This record gives C-alpha cells, sequence and structure tokens, in this order.
RNA sequence: ACCCCUAUACCUUCUGAUGAAUUAACUAGAAAUAACUUUGCAAGGAGAGCCAAAGCUAAGACCCCCGAAACCAGACGA
RNA sequence: GCCUGGUGAUAGCUGGUUGUCCAAGAUAGAAUCUUAGUUCAACUUUAAAUUUGCCCACAGAACCAAAUCCCCUUGUAAAUUUAACUGUUAGUCCAAAGAGGAACAGCUCUUUGGACACUAGGAAAAAACCUUGUAGAGAGAGUAAAAAAUUUAACA
RNA sequence: ACCUCGGAGCAGAACCCAACCUCCGAGCAGUACAUGCUAAGACUUCACCAGUCAAAGCGAACCUCAAUUGAUCCAAUAACUUGACCAACGGAACAAGUUACCCUAGGG
C-alpha cells in the first residue's frame, strides 16, 4: 500500500566547482535549500539556484551569517544563541577577470 | 469557487486580459497596463470564461 | 562495494631496517626505475588496465625506464602490485654517444656501456 | 573519512553543557557586532578577504567640557535639541589636531602614496590652504580630493599656510598621455622665504590642468617640502615628464614632505584652449570602450534556441546576396 | 512514407510536416512550441515569453524532416517581402 | 563539505536547546519550581513589587518561568501576581530570600509555594 | 593398419531443445532522396522543364525466402 | 461445404538466408494497447575537420563508510566536432554494498568492479573461480596459476 | 491492489540508480493586477516533447507554496482567448462478457 515516490532526480547540485571560469549569467549551482548561498557577484534566482553576475573565477568561502533584519525566522534563530555564538555559511564567489572596459584613443581633432 | 474572467479595457480598446476571482465577490474593476495606450488605465470585466 | 584504493602514506617510509634490507640511501636516492609487468591486467579494474598502458608496460617481463619523481610514482601506487620495481644503477657513467649502442641492461639492475661478449 | 580541523573552530570555546545558564544575545545588534568583528579577524579557511582584497591637554579639557556642560541655556537647548555646533570652530581646530591623520586616510584612499611615492607613507603636518581666483571676488578652495574645473585653474593659485624653506610642486598623477607611469607636473616652486610664494625661485612655471576628453578624472597633487639646506634643482611635454619617486630620491636628504592638498579635474573648454593655443597640438579625444560581449561557439544545429540565434553571430545588418 | 507513388513512380512528401515546419536553405527546420496557445492563464510570463518562440529543430530531427520531403521544399526563394529571408545563408561557421 | 577540515564550520543546533521535583542529590542541591504569590489591595504596589522582583532575579541569573497574574476576589478586591523560580543555592536561599523580605513596601504578603 | 597420447558431433534458438538417411539438381537482399568516391564543366551546370551564396551533370555504391487460422466475390455440389 | 479468383492475403511469430581472407566491435536509459516489438538516446562503425583527451595536486563541494566530483603537473595518445548509416540490450555468474524472501533457491530487484557470450594453462569433469591475453613455423628455453591438512576426555 | 506528479529512505560524501520495496503527500488555495514588453548567458529528470533560471535594456514602481498537471488535430470566438478524472494521465474521435467447440502462429 505504498503508491508514489517514483519520482526522478532533480539533477541539482553544483554545475561550476572551484576554480571553473565562468561567464556572465552561468548558473554556478542549483539547490533545493539554501547549502550554498550568494556572495560576491553571484545571484539567486526564485529556484534557489545561483547563477554567475560576471565574467571570472568561482570561490567557496565561509562567511559570517548575518541575516535581513526583517527576516525574523533567521533573526529569532540569532537571538537564541550564546554571546560568543557566531553563525557561519559557505558562500559561493565570482572574482570578475577582466576590467569593465578601458580607454582608447579615437581622434586626434 | 474561482472564475477565469476577461478584462475589457476601457480606453485603447480591443485590448483583454483573463484573470481569477471568486464565485461570489463583486464584478472586478482594475488599474491594469495598455500596451496599446501604453499607460495604466481601467478595466472592467465582461464575461466569465470558465469557472475553474 | 569494489572501488578504487587509496593508500596511506605510513606504507610509502622507509625504515632503517628497510635500508639495511634492501639497498638504498635515505639520502642521495635514484633518479630512474625500472619497471616489469609481471602479472595480467585481466581480471583487474579498467582503470589499472589503463595506467599499464600509460606506463607503457603492455608486454609482460620488458622492462621499462621511468622518473623517479612523484607523478610517475603515483601511477606506481596504483599499479603496484602487478609491477617490479628496481632502482636502475649505473655502475660506469651514463652512455654518451660513443657508448650508446653497445650496451646491455643486465638483470642485477645495473645498465653497463660495454658489452663485449668475451669471458673476464 | 574525517581530517582534523587545522586552527580552532569557531563557536567551541562558547560550546558548553548549560546553554541555559549562558547569558544569550538578546537582540539583532550584538550578534552584528560580534559578527562583524568575527569577519575582520584572521582565519584559516578561505574567506572572501583572501580573493578580494599631555596631561594638561586632559586637564584643560576635562575643566573645559565640565564648564561647557555646566551653562543651564547649553542643557535646556540639548534638551529641547534646538542647540547646534559652528562648524567653523571645528574646522580650524580639525584643521590643527587630527586633520593631518585623516588627510593621509584621503591620500591613501586616492592612491597619492602608491603612486606618488611608491607606498612611502607620511602625514602631512602643515595645514596648507590653496584656492584659485574665481574672478575677483569669490575663490574656489582645493581641499583634499575636491573637484575643480581648468577653467577655475586657468591662473595659478593662491597659497597660503602658516608655518617658516619651503619648496611647493604640482603633479598630475594620471594626466601623462604617452607613458603609463609618468605624469606632467605643473609647476615647482622652490627655495620659499616663509610663507610668501612670489619670492620662489620659479624654476617650471604653471600650466593649468589638462585632462583630455573622455580620459576620465584626474587627480593632481600639491606636495609641500620642508626644506633644510637650499638647493639648486635641475611647454615641451618631453620636458614636462618625470616621476615624483626618484625626484624626491635625489632630494630626500635635506628636504621632507610636510603638506598635501590634491584635487580632480576633467574636461573643459578650457582644455581646447589649453592643447591648441599653448601646447601648439590637436588635442586627443578618448572614449571608454568596453569588451566585446562573449558568445558562445555557434554550432550547426543551434537545437531549441530561438531564431535570434542566427543574430547574434552575423556582423551585416543588410541582405547579402551571394553569387547573384 | 511513400517512396514510389502507383502513379508517377515518385517520392510523396508528408504534407503534416509542411505544415508545421519552415525549411531554412542552410538545413535548419525551424517550428513552434508545443502548447504555446494552450492554458495561457495558468503559465507565468516567463513560460508565455518561452513558448512564442521560434526554435531551431534538433540534427536527427532535422534529418528526419528532409527525409520526409521531397527536393521542392529544398529550394532557393527569393520571395519579395520575406520575413525569414536573413536566416537562410548561414553566417560566419567555423564549421 | 565532510572530508575537509571546515566541516561542520555551518551547524548551529547545538547552540540552541530548541526543546518537576527539586534536584538535590548529594552535594550541588536546587529547590524545584516555586510560587510566588503577591496579594494587595493595590494593582500599582502588586505590578510593581513583581516588577522589582523579576528584575532582581533577571540581574542575579535565575530562570524564571513565568509572571502571571491570578484572577481577584469580590470582598475590597484583593490581586494576585505569580512570579515562578526554579534553581538556588544553600547559600543563595537565605541572601536571596532576605532582600524579597527586606524590600516589600507595604503591607503585600508573600509565598515561597511550590507547584501544585 | 590398430594398440600409446590428445580430443563433450554440426546448424539454430536461448545469458550459456530444433533440424538433417544419403546423393544430384533446384532454392533466398530488389530502391540511388541526401551524404561519399571518381570524371566533365564551372559562377555556372544540364541535349528546354531543374538546381546553383561552388555549384551542377554523369557514373559507382543500400534495402531477402518459406509458412496460418481467416475475410470477400463468383461458381459447383443433397 | 468445396472450388476458382482477390492472392505473392496478412503474420511484431517460427524456420531459413549460399565464395575467400583481413580489420574494428557487447550491457546507461526514456516513451509506447508497451515489455515476443518499435522510436529516440547510449554504445558500436567508417570517412572528415580540428585540438586536446585520459591519468590527475594543492585549493574547493551542507546543514539537518569504501569512495566520488573538481583538477595543474606528469605519464601518455587520444579526444571532440562534422558527414553517413546499420546493429545490440529481461544478459549470466563471481566479489562487494544493499532491498524483497526463510540472513531458502542454479529465487527476485538495484549499485560498483570483474569475468563470460574472444585465447590458452590450471582447479576431476568445468560459460562466469585462478593464471594469461594479439594470433605463423620450430623435435629450443625460462616461468605463471597449480597437489588439503587434521585424531581427541584416567585420577588425588 | 495499481497506472500521472512531488518529498524522504533504499542510494551515508558530484550526478544518476530498481522493486506488486519502505513511509508521506498532490490534482489547490491565497495575494496581486507592469503575473508588462524584450534579451546576453545557462540548467535540464538520463532521448525527444516538455520543463526551469536569468543580467543588461525599454516601460514602470520607489508573487508564496514542492507537487498543485494534459500534446496534436479539432471545436467555440470579431479578436484576445477558452476547451478533457483524454487519471489507462506521450492522450486511438467513439467499441462489453464468454468459448470443456474454440481456431491458428508461437513460448514453457
Ligand atoms: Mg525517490
Ligand atoms: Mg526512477
Ligand atoms: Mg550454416
Ligand atoms: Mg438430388
Ligand atoms: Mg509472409
Ligand atoms: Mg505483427
Ligand atoms: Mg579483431
Ligand atoms: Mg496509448
Ligand atoms: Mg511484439
Ligand atoms: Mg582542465
Ligand atoms: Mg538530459
Ligand atoms: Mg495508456
Ligand atoms: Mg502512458
Amino acid at each position: 500500500k505504498n503508491l508514489g515516490g517514483k519520482s526522478s532526480g532533480r539533477r541539482q547540485g553544483i554545475k561550476k566547482m572551484e576554480g571553473h571560469y565562468v561567464h556572465a549569467g552561468n548558473i554556478i549551482a542549483t539547490q533545493r535549500h539554501f547549502r550554498w548561498h550568494p556572495g560576491a557577484h553571484v545571484g539567486v534566482g526564485k529556484n534557489k539556484c545561483l547563477y554567475a553576475l560576471e565574467e571570472g573565477i568561482v570561490r567557496y568561502t565561509k562567511e559570517v551569517y548575518v541575516p535581513h533584519p526583517r527576516n525574523t525566522e533567521a533573526v529569532d534563530l540569532i537571538t537564541r544563541l550564546p554571546k560568543g555564538a557566531v553563525l557561519y555559511k559557505t558562500f559561493v564567489h565570482v572574482v570578475p577577470a577582466k576590467p569593465e572596459g578601458t580607454f582608447k584613443l579615437v581622434a586626434m581633432l | 469557487k474561482n472564475i477565469l474572467v476577461r478584462m475589457v479595457s476601457e480606453a485603447g480598446t480591443g485590448f483583454c486580459f483573463n484573470t481569477k476571482r471568486n464565485r461570489l465577490r463583486e464584478k472586478l474593476t482594475l488599474l491594469h497596463y495598455d500596451p496599446v495606450v501604453k499607460q495604466r488605465v481601467l478595466f472592467v470585466e465582461k464575461k466569465k470564461i470558465r469557472s475553474l | 562495494k569494489f572501488t578504487r584504493s587509496r593508500i596511506p602514506e605510513k606504507v610509502f617510509q622507509a625504515s632503517p631496517e628497510d635500508h639495511e634490507k634492501y639497498g638504498g640511501d635515505p639520502q642521495n636516492p635514484h633518479k630512474l626505475h625500472i619497471v616489469t609487468r609481471i602479472k595480467s591486467t585481466r581480471r583487474r579494474p579498467y582503470w589499472e588496465k589503463d595506467i599499464i598502458k600509460m606506463l607503457g608496460l603492455e608486454k609482460a617481463h620488458t622492462p621499462q625506464v621511468h622518473k623517479n619523481i612523484p607523478s610517475v610514482n603515483a601511477k606506481l601506487k596504483v599499479v603496484k602490485h602487478l609491477i617490479r620495481i628496481k632502482p636502475l644503477k649505473l655502475p660506469q657513467g651514463l652512455p654518451a654517444e660513443e657508448n650508446m649502442s653497445n650496451t646491455c641492461l643486465k638483470s642485477t639492475g645495473e645498465l653497463v656501456v660495454q658489452w663485449h661478449l668475451k669471458p673476464v | 573519512r574525517r581530517t582534523p580541523p587545522l586552527g580552532p573552530m569557531p563557536n567551541s570555546d562558547i560550546d558548553l553543557s548549560n546553554l541555559e545558564r549562558l547569558e544569550k544575545y538578546r537582540s539583532f545588534d550584538r550578534y552584528r557586532r560580534r559578527a562583524e568583528q568575527e569577519a575582520q579577524a584572521p582565519h584559516w579557511w578561505r574567506t572572501y578577504r583572501e580573493y578580494f582584497g599631555r596631561t594638561q591637554q586632559l586637564l584643560e579639557r576635562k575643566q573645559a567640557i565640565q564648564e561647557l556642560r555646566a551653562n543651564v541655556e547649553e542643557e535646556r537647548a540639548a534638551r529641547l535639541r534646538t542647540a547646534s555646533v559652528p562648524l567653523d570652530a571645528v574646522r580650524a581646530e580639525w584643521e590643527r589636531t587630527c586633520g593631518p591623520y585623516h588627510k593621509q586616510r584621503l591620500a591613501e584612499y586616492y592612491g597619492l602614496y602608491r603612486d606618488l611615492f611608491h607606498g612611502a607613507t607620511f602625514v602631512p603636518r602643515v595645514p596648507l590652504h590653496v584656492a584659485y581666483a574665481v574672478g575677483e571676488d569669490d575663490l574656489m578652495p582645493v581641499y583634499c580630493g575636491n573637484e575643480v574645473t581648468p577653467t577655475e585653474a586657468a591662473q595659478a593659485p593662491e597659497v597660503t599656510y602658516e608655518a617658516e624653506l619651503w619648496t611647493l610642486l604640482l603633479t598630475s598623477l594620471d594626466g601623462h598621455l604617452l607613458e603609463p607611469d609618468a605624469e606632467y607636473l605643473h609647476w615647482l616652486l622652490t627655495n620659499i622665504p616663509g610663507n610668501r610664494v612670489a619670492e620662489g625661485q620659479v624654476t617650471c612655471p604653471y600650466l593649468p590642468p589638462f585632462p583630455a576628453r573622455g580620459s576620465g578624472i584626474h587627480r593632481l597633487a600639491f606636495l609641500l617640502f620642508k626644506q633644510d639646506q637650499p638647493i639648486d634643482f635641475s611647454y615641451q611635454l618631453a620636458q614636462r615628464t618625470f616621476r615624483t619617486f626618484d625626484f624626491y630620491k635625489k632630494h630626500q636628504e635635506t628636504m621632507t614632505p610636510a603638506g598635501l592638498s590634491f584635487f580632480q579635474c576633467r574636461w573643459d573648454d578650457s582644455v581646447t584652449y589649453i592643447f591648441h593655443q599653448l601646447l601648439d597640438m590637436r588635442e586627443p579625444v578618448f572614449e571608454f570602450v568596453r569588451p566585446p560581449p562573449y558568445h558562445p561557439k555557434q554550432k550547426r544545429f543551434p537545437h531549441r534556441q530561438p531564431l535570434r540565434y542566427l543574430d547574434r553571430y552575423r556582423d551585416s545588418h543588410e541582405p547579402t546576396y551571394g553569387i547573384y | 512514407l511513400t517512396y514510389f507513388s502507383a502513379r508517377k513512380g515518385k517520392r510523396k512528401t508528408v504534407k503534416a510536416v509542411i505544415d508545421r515546419f519552415l525549411r531554412l536553405h542552410c538545413g535548419l527546420w525551424v517550428r513552434r512550441k508545443a502548447g504555446y496557445k494552450k492554458k495561457l492563464w495558468k503559465k507565468t510570463p516567463a513560460r508565455k515569453k518561452r513558448l512564442r518562440e521560434f526554435v531551431f529543430c534538433n540534427k536527427t530531427q532535422s534529418k528526419l524532416l528532409d527525409k520526409m520531403t521531397t527536393s521542392f521544399w529544398k529550394r532557393r526563394n527569393w520571395y519579395v517581402d520575406d520575413p525569414y529571408q536573413k536566416y537562410h545563408d548561414r553566417t560566419n561557421l567555423k564549421v | 563539505y565532510k572530508t575537509k577540515p571546515t566541516h561542520g564550520i555551518g551547524k548551529y543546533k547545538h547552540l540552541i536547546k530548541a526543546e518537576v521535583r527539586a534536584i538535590n542529590l548529594g552535594t550541588d542541591y536546587e529547590y524545584g519550581v516555586l510560587n510566588i504569590h503577591l496579594t494587595a489591595y493595590d494593582m500599582t504596589l502588586a505590578e510593581s513589587y513583581a516588577q522589582y522582583v523579576h528584575n532582581l532575579c533577571n540581574s542575579l541569573s535565575i530562570k524564571v518561568e513565568e509572571s502571571y497574574a491570578m484572577p481577584t476576589k469580590t470582598i475590597l478586591t484583593t490581586h494576585e501576581r505569580v512570579v515562578q523560580i526554579s534553581g538556588l543555592s544553600a547559600t543563595f536561599a537565605e541572601i536571596f530570600l532576605e532582600i524579597i523580605q527586606s524590600s516589600l513596601p507595604e503591607g503585600v504578603r508573600l509565598s515561597v509555594k511550590e507547584h501544585t
């Protein structure tokens, strides 16, 4: 009497591991709950998927988690902590490769 | 419980768009956006399309 | 499940007992290995079959020279159960262009650069 | 397969058996404070920072503020929050006391030390004051990092500073057209007696700033040097070019820097006048050119792409006709 | 399909294929997306923007559609004010 | 990641306790849950004194479970406030009770009664 | 010659029962859209029609044998 | 009924498919009135164009075991793309991790890896265990795997 | 008893992984009416079909939930749009029981 459960794998996880060159708009990793958070130059979709906002190299770090004050779930999770207790998460960053443009000589007026 | 109705623009006319609204509440008037006037304009609902 | 096997590093750390057993010096080690396939790649996983093809040991009982560098040592650590390793020792020098043709690698592990066929 | 942590893990020392006996962050703000402190600490894992990075004074000050809070109108005005502050006294006393460290911050933020002296930091002790004449009525002051037009800086400025020799220097850290390293100076007055400027040996006379059109926004350095022993020194832009580092290296024995004031310039019509009139060359015009957009390698069968895909890879928007 | 007709002994086109697809002269078949005019009330505007697109076909879909039409449909067409005419020749491929 | 040295850097549920008799075993002795009833003919002195008790207890690191009030009675009206306390020491029983004794304003009585 | 030693008939169907006494004769891969190879000519090719943004023309090279119960029409039969 | 015709009916089913010699070549799946079948994919094959492929080191991949991904060096020689098509798939057993069953089955269902549907030697015979692979002749030689070991009970 | 979709275990750490295996669920509701238009770059349920994410831009302000669903043709409509418990859920436009009289082609 166990019907259902025939759903397939979502094929989620990391698409660009650390060190990988990444162009703008590449999906870095799709998750189902926030396993990785967006860091520098990384955006988030409605599906909690991390994509890239610049061209560069993906890096994963461990950072202090300080949520938005209007996020009453995580903020209520803060205030229960003891006085030294600091939350960390793993973040994903894109270190941007190129300069965003050069000055070039155009005309000798 | 809900109804899919069409919403006809009052100006820049011939423009419709569909919405959901309850069976029991009143006839919708909205401020949608006409891309023909390219403004926000009152729409009035004219016909229920399908009772979803 | 049968998987690829990591081997810990304590396995590849010699003891002075072993320096008494085999003929090695931890200071000034040897440059070149002689590797020989002495076991089949049949009934072995496909990764070991590949490493045997990379090291150039498709034919058994045929010696091959390698460098004693950590990359080649990593490949050798994968297939160390199929091969035999001895140091290439060189009693005289490495062969010059004069002695290039007249060499012979002996069984001992040494490579002699003058190979007559006369008795001493 | 666990490998043990390299240094201490976070949330280790506070991890006790009795959490309910431990007093907690009652707030959001305290966690933000502690959290920022832990952000600034050096760690052993990979972090964002790796990749993207006397007694009489206290006596007179205590009696001074103690006399300040004693007046009834100060308390009554402050509790009715209609009390204010004279900005001028704060300005001049700021010029006196802790201004030099702040001008040091502004010179470090604007990269005057990494470029002007290869990182040799110093402190501008002298509260220098430079201003350009804006007609006859008013005059545009130069503070550290201001914007001043080259029309305002057409004529050499009035320099006043309270001190007792001196060598004053102006440079343009970025305005060099040919070399990406050197900089054109604008005027270098030396051996200056006291605090009058006119009696200085005008070695290199005054040019206005000339930033080229579209070449962005320029910074212009007023150095002011404590001189000990008066030394002799020494419109062609091959002659206005030098570097302040190895200039100062020749003369650092009996001269130390004592004053900064630097400012920004952009293009203006006066710079048309500078290039054409007195430099006698055509003006260079620059444009900020962004890199071309990445598109992947074009496929034979661009499966499921829209029809726009063929336009990413073409270069003419006109009907080509081929062999016909 | 019919490989040899009974009257002419020629190949025949499948007219479903012509009725749904567009052969560009370079070999690309353009199609419309399935369900682009169904149940639009329950689709997000991103999805509706995706369905109102002219989508190219696969390689094997392309070869399947080539085999199901004839050489009349594979031919240069110099129409007057053709909307798709700038998409026939293939610009700037590096294979 | 499970094999890296920074494994479990992000865990936090051991830092929140997301969840009665007295404990007097052999050496470490403590009262169970208590009740402190405050009855007065004044809302003001009972509420305010309950504040002073409650701020003492927070200022001396005591678990204060509740600080509710009981309904009044038709008599004049008698008001009650119940400020629960759990866990004291031998010395801290004496030192804690002597201040509540020595801080009563006017005619408001006490209770060190326990639960049920 | 045998004795010695070695040696689990063939086809087919399954991951690893079928059919055949034997001989002779008979008995089972049919299509050139597109691609490829080779020529011709070449911004044109083709002996009208057709194709052509190096193409077009020509050739070469690819698609089995036997076997039901049935259904229908018309006859012949007590 | 039987005969002739339609009729070379139709058959996803059974059976059969004829010279030589060489080469390359075996186990993911998804849909389906579908599980005796097809279509797409995966794998396979040829031709072509190009440039990397494989092995991999630090670093790196989450909160609520064995390992893998990623990956420069290095060791090697392949890979991807373009063109054109066929064929194959309930695999079996062994080792390992498991599920169902009786911690039965030469039982059923997944995963990782071997081997077998490719050779030879051994294990009694012997698909799947061990040794071993690339092809010929030799009345040469060195080897690999490779032979089951056990025998007991006095008592103050 | 089931047939489609989702979550968890099996399947401990990238992805994938079966069973008439073990347990939960779904076939909506609510809010908004810029839930406008366009468009680089990507992910993808092992094919296809479907699905997802999205910077910049123009125009304006100053969506939650996991699943929450259905192709083509055809209809209806001036148009925009709408149409299945087609749930056997890749869906034939509409077809039940039974044969120890069964029959044929095969398999065990
Ligand atoms: Mg599942
Ligand atoms: Mg599945
Ligand atoms: Mg035969
Ligand atoms: Mg008769
Ligand atoms: Mg037949
Ligand atoms: Mg059939
Ligand atoms: Mg072969
Ligand atoms: Mg069907
Ligand atoms: Mg079938
Ligand atoms: Mg690489
Ligand atoms: Mg896929
Ligand atoms: Mg069905
Ligand atoms: Mg179905």
